[PDB]
């Protein structure tokens, strides 16, 4: 089970990374997550049952869905205000990128740590603009909200692509595959992390996306 | 081969998938948002685990669309979303397609490792159904949105030269194998 690792890049404004990147963290989430194990003596468990919901946008003419549960968006918004402002120090870059990767935990000897194995990584590449008139930060609504759309399609379409998943676990075992810290809902083990990027230039990659066009 | 409570716990799968399907693209397309509860406590009537709201008047025309019977090759099932504005004029948003191929797989567990799949592929749909056109229309509601479910013999011309498709997601079973799609304008 070696890493499967996957690239989405947005440009947004300022006002709407916040809020793309929490469509995109919470889309992963949703199909990487299940209800809560809950698990008997005799190595019996039942599954508990996950709630929806939708969000719309602010800033962006989009509608995405997560987990119903109120500590991992929580949890995300933190973080993803972390992401954000620490672009907003950033000054002139305008890069940032984003990245949530799926492990497990191994157990080790001692003195060192479980080590944790990704299984799966998803990084997300922004480039923030910031807009002059308040029409084309209204126009913006929509084709950000449109290029969302596309990204979610394609999160989708990766998943059905991906055919790993971890074993499901003992109750012994289940704390190295999910994180059972929540109650309404049992993600798997994930951690996500980010990066403040230096802009440089695009390499003449061009042409070969020029040919796919062609 | 499977077992012979094999084969009916998967039809059963089958069943509850396809009447689920039709509630979450009738429940997105419904005008407003939607909005249920985990919980840690497990329900009879969750199935696949997911929070879920049946709405009666779905199931009963979701029921009499199959009459009974399940989706196969040849035999799809279809929910049509459809546009009447006040012009009277009507016409398809989208064909959301429940479809069947023969590639069987007898190598899927079917009580539980076909039950997981399909769970994920009806989260896949809650996250398709909001990001297709015709979602953000419904939830503008001059003209209203129509609904109508259909088990054919798919037929999508009415859609319109040119129309676009996404692929919401594919469950192998050892019956055959699950696709579920949809066509939109």
């Amino acid at each position: 089970m070696n890493c499967r690792s996957e690239v989405l890049e947005v440009s947004v404004e300022g006002r709407q990374v916040e809020e793309a990147m929490l469509a995109v963290l919470h889309t992963v989430l949703l199909h990487r997550s299940t209800g809560k194990f809950h698990y008997a003596a005799a190595g019996t468990y039942s599954i508990g049952t996950v709630g929806t919901q939708d969000v719309d946008c602010d800033f962006i003419d989009f509608t995405y869905v997560r987990v119903s549960s109120e500590e991992l968006d929580r949890a995300l918004r933190k973080v993803v205000g972390e992401f954000k402002d620490a672009l907003r120090n950033s000054g002139g870059d305008g890069l940032g990128q984003m990245s949530l990767e799926f492990y497990q935990k191994k157990k080790s000897r001692w003195p060192f740590s479980d080590e944790c194995i990704p299984w799966e990584v998803w990084t997300v590449k922004v480039h923030v603009v910031a807009l002059a008139t308040e029409q084309e930060r209204q126009i913006c609504r929509e084709k950000v909200g449109e290029k969302l759309c596309e990204k979610i399609i394609n999160i989708v379409e990766v998943m059905n692509r991906h055919e790993y998943l971890p074993k499901m676990p003992t109750q012994s075992e289940v704390d190295n595959v999910f994180d059972t810290g929540l109650r309404d809902v049992q993600p798997y083990l994930y951690k996500i992390s980010f990066q403040i990027t230096d802009a440089l230039g695009t390499s003449v990659t061009t042409t070969m996306r020029r040919l796919i066009k062609d | 081969d499977l077992n012979s409570q094999d084969r009916k716990d998967l039809d059963k799968f089958i069943k509850f998938f396809a009447l689920k399907t039709v509630q979450v693209i009738v429940q997105a397309r419904l005008g407003e948002k939607i909005c249920t509860r985990s919980s840690s406590s497990p329900t009879g009537s969750d199935w696949f685990n997911l929070a879920i709201k049946d709405i009666p008047e779905v199931t009963h025309e979701a029921k009499k669309a199959l009459a009974g019977q399940l989706p196969a090759v040849g035999r799809s099932m279809c929910v049509e979303i459809s546009l009447k504005t006040s012009e009277g004029d009507s016409m398809e948003l989208e064909i959301w397609c429940l479809e069947m191929n023969e590639k069987c797989d007898k190598e899927i567990k079917v009580s539980y490792t076909v039950y997981n799949r399909l769970s994920l592929l009806l989260k896949s749909l809650l996250a398709i159904t909001r990001v297709t056109p015709a979602y953000r229309l419904s939830r503008k509601q001059e003209y209203v949105i129509l609904y109508r479910i259909y088990f054919g013999e798919v037929q999508l011309s009415g859609l319109g030269e040119g129309f676009q498709t996404v692929r919401v997601g594919t469950v192998g079973t050892p019956v055959g194998t699950i696709t579920l799609s949809c066509a939109y304008r």
